[PDB]
C-alpha cells in the first residue's frame, strides 16, 4: 500500500507555500525533458 | 508544426509496442484426485509386492463466477516412506512387501491448468503469489482380495493439507501438453489414524496409499492467484482505386477559412490518432504501422539521399564531386530555358527546406497534413492495414507542384517547381530579370518562405484591391493573421488560389 | 441560485397554527408503550388532544414497531414531521446509535456487487449500510497487486469479522484500499452510501438513559444536535402527554426537507 | 524561557525550525488483552501497521502495548513515546480507578518521596496531591491540631484512624489543605509520594470505548471538564473499533501535540 | 516562561560577576552516592551512613540532603539504573574482564538518551545516524542480527535459520549496540527476559559523576574510535582501602559539584 490520496494532498500542504521566486523562475525556463524529470525524482 | 509531425515520424522511426506486462488475478476450484498403482505378487494371493502412488490425471469442467470453465488437475507425492509388514515367510500368509504412508517430510505436487486466457500463452511469470485454504483428505476402505481366509481391509486415516509455495511446470500426455501452474502442499497427520483391520497393525498415522479419494469423485479445494506475465499485446496469438475517388469527393466540400485555422495547429501523433474511431487492434499499433511505411518512400529516400551528399560534399573535397554547382561553391543544396531547368531542379530541394524546420511561412505540407487530418476523420473508409501508405501517398502527391521566395534587400527573387521565375520588388511591383547565380546564393543560407501569396495573384490584388504597406509585407512573409483577415473579407483573388492549393490536395 | 435581502423588512407573522394545518406528524412508538396503557382509543385521545394544539384530526398518525431493530430494518419514514421514541438499552447502544446515524442524516445509496467487484471508501462518509433479518459480514483488505493482508482472499475463515447477527450494520473501514467482503446476501442486503445534508425532518426522543448517541464516526465531535432529545420515564402516558405539550418546540426544532 | 516573543498579523512568514529526529513521529497504543482476545489473530498488528502506511505511518513508528487490566496498567505505567493513544472500556464499578489514571496520564506530576514514620505531612494548595502505586494500598489518615494531636482520631490506635483506601493499586488523595495529617500505609507493597500538579501532558489521548463519559480528571466537583483529548466511542466488535481509529488517526494526532517540559518515561517527574 | 520554543538570549560584558550560589545551592539541592556493597563490608559498621552526614553537614550540606544508595554489582547497577537526584555521584570497581559494560554503562547514564520501544516480531530496523544506537536491558540478553541487502534479503544469513546470524552479545546484562547505518537488520533476542529500546544520544547528562576506584581511564564512552576522551566528570583514584576514598570524597565535594551541573531537561 501507498497513501491516501487526502493524506498526499496533506502532503502538498505541508509543501504549501516556501518555493523561492527566483529559483522558481530560473527553474521554469529549462527544457526538463522526460530523462530529467524522471532521473532526479 | 503540420510539417513538425513528419518531422517527429522520421524522428521516431527508430522505434519501427508488442509485448506487455499484464496482471491476471482470478479465482479457480482446484478439484483433484489421488490414484494408487496395487501391484500384486504372484502365488496364490497373500503376497503383495507393491502398493504406491501413481500421477492422477483428472478432466472436468466447472462454474466459475457466470464462465463455464473447463479444466485439468494431476495430483502427485513425493518424499512419501516406504513401510513393510511380514507376517510369515509361507505362501499362505498375509505380507505387503511394501506399502508407501505419508508423513510431515513429504510433499504433495498439484499441476492446474485452464482453458481460460491467464493459461492460454503463459510461456514466462513473475511476482506469483497465491491465497489457498487448507482442507482434509482421508483414506477410504481398500478390501484385499484373499482368494480364502479373512478379508483385511486398509481403513482410516486423515491428513491436513496446508498450502505452500507455488511454481511453474508443464503437464505431458499422449495427447496434448500443457503449461501449467504447480501448487505444492505440506502435510500434517490428523487425528484419525490409519489401519488394516483383522491384522496386527493399528494406531499409526499418515494416510493410506490404497484407497486415498474414499470414493469421492474429487477433491475440491478453491483458491486465487495472482502474476505478472508477458503476452502479445495483440490478443489473438496463441483488397486505392476507390480511395483517391472518395478523396476527390471529399476535396471541395472542405471550407477555408476553418482548415486555414486549423493548419496552425502542431497536430502531434496523439492528436492526429484521437479524433479517429479506431478498431482496437489499431488504436494499440497505428503509429508504427504507418510509420514503417513512411519510411519507405520517395520523400524519405530523397531526405536521406540530401544528408548523404551533404555528409559527401563535406567529406570529399580533397577529392570533391564536382558534378556542378551554380554559385559560391559546392553545396549539395543548388546542385544541377537552362534557367527554368535549374529553377525547378532546386525547388524539389525547396521541397526538403520546407520540410527540414528552414522555412518562415504556411510550409505547404503543413497545408498537406492539415487536409489529410480533415479527411481521414471524415472518410468513412478508413482501416488498419488501409491507412499505412495512404498517408505515404498523401505526403507524396499532395501539392506537386509548389513555389518559393527568397528577400534580400526589399527584392524577392521567386522559383517554383513549375519552371517559373519572378523577380520583383516589394513597394513597387514590377517585373526584374532573375537573378541567377545570387538567388542560388541567397536561398542556399537565408531562409526561405512559401508561395500560398504567389507573385501572380499578388498583383492582381495589388491591382484590383488596393494594398498598405504593412499588409503587404505580412502577406509576402506569409502571415497567418493576415492571410486570415483576407479571407474574412472575401478576397476572390485568394480565395481562388486557395481553392487551386485544395483541388492539389487532391491524392 | 444566489439569495439577496435586507435587514430594514419587518418579521412576519407565526408560520405556526398554519404549518400544523397543511403539514402532517407520525409518530413511532415502541409496542411496549401500547401494552403499558391498554387501551384502545388511546391513539383517537392523542389526536383530540393535538386538536387542541391546531393540528387536525387526520394529519397524526402512529406508526407501530415491534423492536428497533426490526425498524431500522428499512425504515420507510415518508411523513412532513417524524417523531420518534426510542428506548435505552446499554446491550443495543450500537444499534440505536446505527438507527439514527441512518434516519437522521440523508444517504445517497448505491448498490453493491460484492462475488463481482471489490470496493474502497474514497471520503470519510462514503460507508457501507447492511439492512437485512440477519448480518453476518467480514471484510479482507488487499494490497496494489490484488493480495491479502493478514487474511486470504478465497479463505473466508481468514477474513475479519465485523458484525455478527446483525440486522442493521454500518460499517465505515480504512479510506484507500481496497476491500473484499463476505456478506449473507441472502438476508442482507447491503449499499454504497454517502452521507448529504441532514434529514432536518426526523427527531429523536431518548426515553431512557443520558445522551450516548455519537452521530459521527470521528470520535472527536461527538456532537448533539437540536432533534435528539431525551426525557426521563417511569410511564408512557406521561411521556405522551409531554411530546402532546411540548410539539410545537419540536416542530421548531425540525425543518421540512428541501429535496 | 523568559524571555519574550513577537509576531503580525499581515505576513505569510514560512521561516521555521528545520532538523532531525527519530523519524518525524513515533506512536504507541494501548489496547485491553480482551481485544486481541476477540479477535484471535496472530498478524493484525502487522495489518494496522500497514494500514497506517496509507495514512503515512512508516513501518517502524507504531507499537501495541496490552495491558490484561487498568489496574495493572495503572501500576507504573511507563510511557515512552511520541504519540500515546489509551484505548479504556467502560466499567461502573472502575470510574474512580480509570479517572484516577486519566489525571495520572493526562497531567503532568511533579512527585517528591514521602517517609511515613520519621514526617506528617500536609498540602499547600488545591494541586499538591498524594499518589499511591502498588498491589494492594489500604491507606488511613489522621489531621491533627496546632498542638499536634488527633481530631478524631488516637496517634497510637492507628484503628481510630479514618479510612480513604481499601484495596487498591493507585489511589490519588486530596485531603484538606493547611493541616498536618498523619498516615498509615502498607509501605511494603505499595509506594507514596507527594505530587504536584502541573500543565497538561499533551502526549496521550484516551479513548472510552464504552458508555458516556464520567472521568472528572479534576478532583474539584465544580468544573467537571472535557478536553480534546478524551474520546468517546460505541462498541460492538474490536476490529470495528480499530478500523476507526485508523480511518481517523489524522484527528488523534491533530488533538495531541509533542510534549514540552522534557523526556521521560514515567507518568511524573522526580524531584527528591 | 515559554517553555517548548527556543528564543535568542541577549546580554552585555559590562555587568559583574555575582555572588557565590555555594552555601545555598547545597541546601536546596539533594546528593546522592552510589556506593558498592564492598565498601560498607570492609567497613562493617552500622553508623558509617550518620557520619558522613555529620562530615556533609561541615561542609555545609545539610543532614536529610545526602542519600546513599547500594548496589550488589556494576552489573546489577546497569540493570535498569534509575538515577532520580539533584547530584548524583557513582563510585565505580575496576576489572579488565567488566571493561565493556562498565564503558557501556558510563556511556548510558553521562548521557542523556531520547528512548523509543522496539518490536522484533514485525519490522526490520535500521540506524539513521551515528548516536542512534539500540541499548538492551534485562538479566541475560543474548542479541544476534542478520544484515539485510535492498531486495529484503540477508547477506551471509538467512531469514528463517536463525543460528546463521551474527552474534553481539552473549548473555549480557547490559548491551549498547550499533550497527552500520544505512541497511536493514532482523533480529533475535530474548524478549521475555531482556527488554530492548532504539535509543538516540542527545546531549550529555551532566547531573552525574563517575568516580573510578582502580585502574587506569580506559571508558571510551563515544562509540566512535576517533576521540576517546575524558570528559570533566570522569574521575579516576587510586585505593586500598574506603574510608580515605569517602574522606576525599566528601572534603572535595565541591570540586565535584562544580563539574557538575542541573539539568536542563
Ligand atoms: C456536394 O457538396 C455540397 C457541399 O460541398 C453539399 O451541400 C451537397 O449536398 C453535396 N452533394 C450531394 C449529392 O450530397
Ligand atoms: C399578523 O399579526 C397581526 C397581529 O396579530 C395581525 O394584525 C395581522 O393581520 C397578521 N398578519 C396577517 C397577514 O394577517
Ligand atoms: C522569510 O523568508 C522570506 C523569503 O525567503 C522573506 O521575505 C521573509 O522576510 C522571511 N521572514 C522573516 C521574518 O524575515
Ligand atoms: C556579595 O558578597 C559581598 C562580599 O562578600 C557582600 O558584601 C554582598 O552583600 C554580597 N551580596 C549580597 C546580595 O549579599
Ligand atoms: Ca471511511
Ligand atoms: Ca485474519
Ligand atoms: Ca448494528
Ligand atoms: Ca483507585
Ligand atoms: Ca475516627
Ligand atoms: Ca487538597
Ligand atoms: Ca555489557
Ligand atoms: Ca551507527
Ligand atoms: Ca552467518
Amino acid at each position: 500500500l501507498e497513501r491516501q490520496l487526502g493524506e498526499l494532498r496533506e502532503e502538498f500542504n505541508a509543501l504549501s507555500q516556501e518555493i523561492a521566486m527566483s529559483q522558481l523562475i530560473d527553474l521554469a525556463l529549462l527544457p526538463l525533458d522526460m530523462f530529467s524529470m524522471f532521473s532526479g525524482i | 508544426m503540420a510539417s513538425l509531425i513528419y518531422r517527429q515520424l522520421l524522428t521516431n522511426s527508430y522505434t519501427v509496442s508488442l509485448w506487455k506486462e499484464m496482471q491476471y488475478n482470478r479465482d479457480i476450484t482446484i478439484r483433484f484426485k489421488f490414484a494408487s498403482s496395487i501391484v500384486k505378487s504372484g502365488g496364490l494371493g497373500y503376497k503383495w509386492s507393491e502398493i504406491s502412488f501413481k500421477p492422477a490425471n483428472y478432466q472436468y469442467t466447472y462454474t466459475r463466477d457466470g464462465e463455464e470453465v473447463t479444466a485439468h488437475t494431476t495430483c502427485s507425492v513425493n518424499g512419501m516412506n516406504d513401510f513393510n509388514f511380514n507376517g510369515g515367510s509361507l505362501p499362505t500368509d498375509f505380507v505387503i512387501s511394501r506399502y508407501e504412508v505419508i508423513k510431515e517430510n513429504s510433499y504433495v505436487y498439484v499441476d492446474y491448468w485452464d482453458d481460460s486466457q491467464a493459461f492460454r500463452n503463459m510461456v514466462y511469470v513473475r511476482s506469483l503469489a497465491a491465497n489457498l485454504n487448507s482442507v482434509i483428505c482421508t483414506g477410504g476402505d481398500y478390501s484385499f482380495a484373499l482368494p480364502v481366509g479373512q478379508w483385511p481391509v486398509m481403513t482410516g486415516g486423515a491428513v491436513s493439507l496446508h498450502s505452500a509455495g507455488v511454481t511453474l511446470s508443464t503437464q505431458f500426455t499422449d495427447f496434448v501438453s500443457l503449461n501449467s501452474l504447480r501448487f505444492r502442499f505440506r502435510l500434517t497427520v490428523e487425528e484419525p489414524s490409519f489401519s488394516i483391520t483383522r491384522t496386527r497393525v493399528s494406531r499409526l498415522y499418515g494416510l493410506p496409499a490404497a484407497n486415498p479419494n474414499n470414493g469421492k469423485e474429487y477433491y475440491e479445494v478453491a483458491g486465487r492467484f495472482s502474476l505478472i506475465s508477458l503476452v502479445p499485446s495483440n490478443d489473438d496469438y496463441q483488397l486505392l482505386g476507390e480511395l483517391r475517388e472518395e478523396f476527390n469527393a471529399l476535396s471541395q466540400e472542405i471550407a477555408m477559412s476553418q482548415l486555414i485555422d486549423l493548419a496552425l495547429l502542431p497536430l502531434d501523433m496523439f492528436s492526429m490518432f484521437s479524433g479517429i474511431k479506431s478498431t482496437i487492434d489499431a488504436a494499440k499499433s497505428m503509429a508504427t504501422s504507418v510509420m514503417k511505411k513512411f519510411k519507405k518512400s520517395g520523400l524519405a529516400n530523397s531526405v536521406s539521399t540530401l544528408t548523404d551528399c551533404l555528409s559527401d560534399a563535406a567529406s570529399s573535397i580533397s577529392r570533391g564531386a564536382s558534378i556542378r554547382s551554380v554559385g559560391s561553391s559546392a553545396s549539395c543544396w543548388t546542385d544541377v530555358s537552362s534557367i527554368s531547368t535549374q529553377t525547378s531542379t532546386i525547388s524539389r530541394r525547396l521541397r526538403l527546406k520546407e520540410m527540414a524546420t528552414q522555412t518562415e511561412g504556411m510550409n505547404f505540407d503543413d497545408i498537406s497534413a492539415a487536409v489529410l487530418k480533415t479527411k481521414i476523420d471524415r472518410s468513412t473508409q478508413i482501416s488498419p492495414n488501409t491507412l499505412p501508405d495512404i498517408v505515404t501517398e498523401a505526403s507524396e502527391k499532395f501539392i506537386p507542384n509548389r513555389a518559393y521566395r527568397v528577400i534580400n534587400n526589399d527584392e524577392v527573387f521567386e522559383a517554383g517547381t513549375d519552371g517559373r521565375f519572378f523577380a520583383y520588388r516589394v513597394e513597387t511591383f514590377d517585373e526584374i530579370p532573375f537573378d541567377v547565380q545570387k538567388f542560388a546564393d541567397l536561398v542556399t543560407d537565408s531562409p526561405v518562405i512559401s508561395a500560398i501569396i504567389d507573385f501572380k495573384t499578388l498583383k492582381n490584388l495589388n491591382d484590383n484591391y488596393g494594398i498598405s504597406r504593412q499588409q503587404a509585407f505580412n502577406l509576402l512573409r506569409s502571415d497567418p493573421r493576415v492571410l486570415r483577415e483576407f479571407i474574412n473579407q472575401d478576397n476572390p483573388i485568394i480565395r481562388n488560389r486557395i481553392e487551386q492549393l485544395i483541388m492539389q490536395c487532391r491524392l | 441560485l444566489p439569495i439577496t435581502g435586507s435587514m430594514d423588512t419587518a418579521y412576519a407573522n407565526s408560520t405556526q397554527e398554519e404549518t400544523f394545518l397543511t403539514s402532517t406528524l407520525c409518530l413511532y412508538y415502541p409496542t411496549e408503550a401500547a401494552t403499558e396503557i391498554n387501551d384502545n382509543s388511546w391513539k383517537d385521545t392523542l389526536s383530540q388532544l393535538f386538536l387542541t394544539k391546531g393540528w387536525p384530526t387526520g394529519s397524526v398518525y402512529f406508526k407501530e414497531y415491534t423492536d428497533i431493530a426490526s425498524f431500522s430494518v428499512d425504515p420507510q419514514l415518508y411523513c412532513d414531521y417524524n417523531v420518534v421514541l426510542m428506548k435505552y438499552d446499554a446491550t443495543l447502544q450500537l444499534d440505536m446509535s446505527e438507527l439514527a446515524d441512518l434516519i437522521l442524516n440523508e444517504w445517497l445509496c448505491n448498490p453493491m456487487d460484492i462475488t463481482l467487484y471489490y470496493y474502497q471508501q474514497t471520503d470519510e462518509a462514503n460507508k457501507w449500510i447492511s439492512m437485512g433479518s440477519s448480518c453476518t459480514i467480514k471484510v479482507c483488505p488487499l494490497n496494489t497487486q490484488t493480495l491479502g493482508i493478514g487474511c486470504l482472499t478465497t479463505d473466508t475463515a481468514t477474513f475479519e469479522e465485523v458484525a455478527t447477527a446483525e440486522k442493521l450494520v454500518i460499517t465505515d473501514v480504512v479510506d484507500g484500499v481496497n476491500h473484499k467482503l463476505d456478506v449473507t446476501t441472502a438476508t442482507c442486503t447491503i449499499r454504497n452510501c454517502k452521507k448529504l445534508g441532514p434529514r432536518e425532518n426526523v427527531a429523536v426522543i431518548q426515553v431512557g438513559g443520558s445522551d450516548v448517541l455519537d452521530i459521527t464516526a470521528d470520535p472527536t465531535t461527538a456532537p448533539q444536535t437540536e432533534r435528539m432529545m431525551r426525557i426521563n420515564w417511569k410511564k408512557w402516558w406521561q411521556v405522551f402527554y409531554t411530546v402532546v405539550d411540548y410539539v410545537n418546540q419540536i416542530i421548531q426544532a425540525m425543518s421540512k426537507r428541501s429535496r
